[PDB]
């Protein structure tokens, strides 16, 4: 049969969840679910080495559920090693396994919890119209993932009948220092209103400081970040100016058990495919000994078998590179003080925003009416979102 | 005080030498502090053998640069692969020796990184000096 | 067929006594700033950057 082990690290309460593991209506295929309850801390690689080969050894293990709650920046890759040395399906559901991976091998596949890189760029474009924010500037420097993004965002500009405001492309080095002579300077060649960055926070404290040396965001810019960058919502540095509006994968309405159940879902209900047609499983070696030379049957039926998976209705469709790329993100802004607050929600490819007006001289309003010859009104076009370039 | 060096080689019998090679450089740095020592491991074409040999004998020895060599198949990359993984996170310093492949160069992952050696993607800037004194205007490319 | 070679590449005895030669002198010239530690005894300890 198959067999699922979650693997749960950090501060939790996992009675609760064990009892949603025994309870699925499972009735349509023998799944035969073997459930094991692990819960330790593994923070050094040392007992990571020593205590993960061993449980998928215990009776044909072929799943993992496997979680965090921290921010650390070297999670995610500690496993990236076992699922290229051993086919076994792992997934990140929370903690440092919620990133965003540039390039994985052809045998180490895996599965991530957080919207695709190119994704990014098809929420804040959305955005940026209704608020007429038509103006827009990008800063970042030499990262793992930023030349394929950038590619993405160009390629919607040119197909369009309606004109994009661009101010340059920013790729200040980060990586020598004495480099505040470097930043100032070109920190003051940009005047756009809005700007957008991509840095890690981590290393983007020092993007804040001279950012707010020069002091260019005093009334008219707002900063706009993408998930990563705020990590999460209660570790604030106290750096961030009033009012930062940002894009994340939603916490607040999607909770512990409810992911962690859908990995579990996920993995078992692919196995079911597999014996409906071919009525066979591979079965190769549960031992994390000699595992090159014991990989003679290979999973790729699992992986190509994957793209048509289902759970409670809801398409959760996974590509090569491990993303259901529907996930559901939370327009959240953060408040006067300290204190990330959510603003609006991203569904069914759609955004509603609560407000219509961004939040408060250079900014005038003028009333106007419909005249024959000198003010004439007309109706948005449908085709391009917005209704007309020129007007 | 003692100060060790990581390296990653096979053939025992070949890395006797390098005990006597860093001992010929230990009389030449003029550090006082500073005395390097061999500290090498033996380099097995398998990545079980080296799954229980890393916590407990190559960070615990202090090692501040680390040598990676190249397995006796000549085709074969999967040598060097966990030896930059295991101190990248770590961040410790490493220097490669036998660097053919150009997997550790779009400093992507594994920023720390070292070649004494270039690896095969550089044959092509040298490339120029050949066919444009020996005419060839117009040139054909094939690719794997 | 026209064949090519790069030198001193091969040479592994030349390239570790150059790469502990090249890392003496900087060790020499690493001696020389503040904030110099050793790094953690183990990896089951070390938890930090």
């Amino acid at each position: 049969s198959i067999g699922i082990a979650v693997i749960l690290v950090g501060t939790s309460d996992e009675v609760a969840i064990k009892d949603a593991h025994e309870k699925d209506d499972f009735h349509h295929l023998s799944v035969v679910p073997r459930v094991e309850l692990v819960a330790m801390n593994e923070t050094d690689p040392k007992s990571i080495i020593t205590r993960i080969c061993d449980l998928m050894s215990d009776r044909k293990i072929q799943g993992v559920v496997f979680a965090d709650d921290t921010d650390q920046e070297a999670i995610a890759q500690i496993l990236d090693f076992i699922s290229a040395q051993t086919l076994t399906p792992i997934l990140g559901i929370h903690g440092g396994s919620s990133m965003i991976m540039a390039d994985k091998d052809e045998s180490s596949m895996f599965f991530q919890f957080g919207p695709s890189i190119e994704q990014q760029a098809s929420v804040m474009l959305n955005i940026m119209e209704e608020y007429d924010w038509y103006i827009f500037s990008i800063v970042t420097t030499y990262f793992p993932g930023y030349q394929d993004f950038v590619n993405k965002i160009r390629s919607t500009i040119e197909n369009s009948f309606v004109g994009w405001e661009l101010e340059e492309v920013l790729l200040l080095d980060m990586s020598l220092d004495d480099g505040d002579s470097k930043i100032q300077n070109q920190l003051k060649k940009l005047q756009s209103p809005i700007i957008l960055l991509y840095c890690t926070k981590e290393e983007a404290t020092y993007i804040f400081e001279v950012a707010n040396s020069v002091g260019l965001t005093g009334y008219g810019y707002t900063w706009i970040v993408p998930s990563l960058v705020a990590g999460d919502t209660d570790t604030v540095p106290a750096e961030f100016p009033t009012g930062l509006i940002s894009v994340s994968y939603d916490e607040w309405d999607y909770g512990l058990p409810a992911r962690v159940r859908d990995g579990i879902a996920i993995i078992t209900t692919a196995a079911s495919d597999m014996l409906s047609e071919h009525s066979f499983i591979p079965e190769p070696k549960s031992s994390c000994y000699n595992t090159h030379e014991k990989r003679i049957y290979q999973s790729n039926m699992l992986n190509r078998y994957l793209i048509n998976v289902t759970f409670e209705g809801r398409n959760l469709s996974f590509s090569e590179d491990g993303y259901q790329m529907h996930p559901k993100l939370v327009i959240i802004l953060l408040n006067k003080e300290r204190k990330w607050e959510r603003v609006g929600k991203w569904k069914d490819k759609s955004l509603q925003m609560k407000y219509y007006v961004w939040p408060r001289d250079d900014h005038l309003s003028i009333v106007t009416l419909e005249e024959a010859p000198f003010v004439i009104v007309e109706s948005v076009d449908p085709l391009s979102g917005t209704c007309m370039r020129n007007t | 005080k003692i100060v060790n060096i990581g390296a990653v080689l096979s053939t025992r019998k070949h890395e006797q030498m390098f005990r006597e090679a860093v001992n010929q450089a230990n009389k030449r740095h003029g550090s006082w502090k500073i005395q390097l020592n061999a500290t090498s491991v033996t380099h097995k074409p398998n990545a079980i053998q080296m799954a229980l040999s890393v916590c407990e004998d190559l960070i615990s020895s202090q090692v501040y640069a680390i040598l990676v060599s190249h397995p006796p198949t000549p085709n074969d990359h999967f040598t060097p692969t966990p030896v930059s993984y295991t101190a990248g996170f770590y961040r410790i310093p490493v220097l490669g020796l036998t660097t053919r492949m150009s997997i550790y160069s779009d400093k992507s992952i594994h920023l720390s990184f070292l070649r004494t050696v270039p690896p095969y993607s550089h044959q092509s800037s040298v490339w120029f000096e050949m066919m444009r004194v020996y005419s060839w205007n117009h040139i054909i490319l094939l690719v794997s | 067929i026209l064949g090519l070679q790069l030198i001193n590449g091969k040479n592994e005895s030349a390239h570790i006594s150059d790469a502990v030669g090249v890392v003496a002198q900087a060790v020499h010239e690493l001696l020389e700033k503040e904030n110099i530690t050793d790094p953690p005894r183990g990896c089951v300890g070390n938890t930090n950057i």
